[PDB]
């Protein structure tokens, strides 16, 4: 749902 | 009016993550080099979009005031950004004659992609009429910026947030349409004309996405994600 865009904004 | 010291860091602060990342040029060859078939078109065309949501997220990542948000909050900012970000991206290029964007045969991989009609010549004619404007990098940013940030987004919690952001961004384009723009006071308004373009374009999008979807389209995870399962 957010995984990858929540990944993202980790970085 | 000119611009406070603190009002002058915005400019820089902002324009500089603007510049701070481009697409790389195993990609954006790709228009050039690659033939030309709508599926080549269309499978060129997914690239980017892809690896411009990096950029997107890169560039919006920053952004003061950005990472105070509620985490439930930057996501849609993200989501509902996406498109029009890279609708506002594009403008520049065809508009820009880039020479990293091959615009006179980028235009063409667009045209033959599986993109409906209707759909094609909204986007030429915001084209066309958004680079009569011959806006800046600065108002470019600015105006992205702008869009990535505003608060009328859908699912959004702290609306009220947002607009604390993107206001300071706004009144930091006015002036700017000001200084640099004194012969029409419009200018301003001309700009703020492209954000309901840009979102009129969102509508068109959904739609052609459907188009390629029951075409056995598929995009990639990073993509299907930003504009909700694909
Ligand atoms: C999924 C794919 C088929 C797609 O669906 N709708 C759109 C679509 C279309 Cl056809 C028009 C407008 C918006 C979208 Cl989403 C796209 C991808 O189309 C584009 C076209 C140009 C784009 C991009 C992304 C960037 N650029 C320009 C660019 C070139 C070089 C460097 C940079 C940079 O990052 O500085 C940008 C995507």
């Amino acid at each position: 749902d957010h995984q990858l865009l929540r990944y993202l904004l980790d970085k | 009016t000119e611009l406070t010291p603190d009002q002058q860091t915005l400019l820089h602060f902002i324009m500089d993550s603007y510049n701070k990342q481009r697409m790389p040029q195993e990609i954006t060859n790709k228009i050039l080099k690659e033939e030309f078939s709508a599926e080549e078109n269309f499978l060129i065309l997914t690239e980017m979009a892809t690896n411009h949501v990096q950029v997107l997220v890169e560039f919006t990542k920053k952004l003061p005031g950005f990472q105070t948000l509620d985490h439930e909050d930057q996501i849609a900012l993200l989501k509902g950004s996406a498109v029009e970000a890279m609708f506002l991206r594009s403008a520049e290029i065809f508009n820009k004659k880039l020479p990293s964007g091959h615009s006179d045969l980028l235009e063409e991989r667009i045209r033959n992609s599986g993109i409906s009609d209707e759909y094609i010549t909204p986007m030429f004619s915001f084209y066309k009429s958004i680079g009569e404007l011959k806006m800046t990098q600065e108002e470019y940013a600015l105006l992205t910026a702008i869009v990535i940030l505003s608060p009328d987004r859908q699912y959004i919690k702290d609306r009220e947030a947002v607009e604390k952001l993107q206001e300071p961004l706004l009144d930091v384009l006015q002036k700017l349409c000001k200084i640099h723009q004194p012969e029409n006071p419009q200018h301003f308004a001309e700009l703020l004309g492209r954000l309901t373009e840009l979102r009129t374009f969102n509508h068109h999008h959904a739609e052609m996405l459907m188009s390629w979807r029951v075409n056995d389209h598929k995009f990639t995870p990073l993509l299907e994600e930003i504009w909700d399962v694909q």
